[PDB]
């Protein structure tokens, strides 16, 4: 998931919003 | 915007920025 791919990976911050309330 | 690359708590950071008063939900494996 995301906090994988972030990490191991990149992610941008419209990756991010998937995760806001 | 650029790609980032967050580990750890910079992650959660980057969480806390891009959400704000929203929340969020930080779910590791
Ligand atoms: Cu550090």
């Amino acid at each position: 998931g995301i906090v994988e791919q972030c990490c191991a990976s990149v992610c941008s911050l419209y990756q991010l919003e998937n995760y806001c309330n | 915007f650029v790609n980032q690359h967050l580990c750890g708590s910079h992650l959660v950071e980057a969480l806390y920025l891009v959400c704000g008063e929203r929340g969020f939900f930080y779910t590791p494996k």
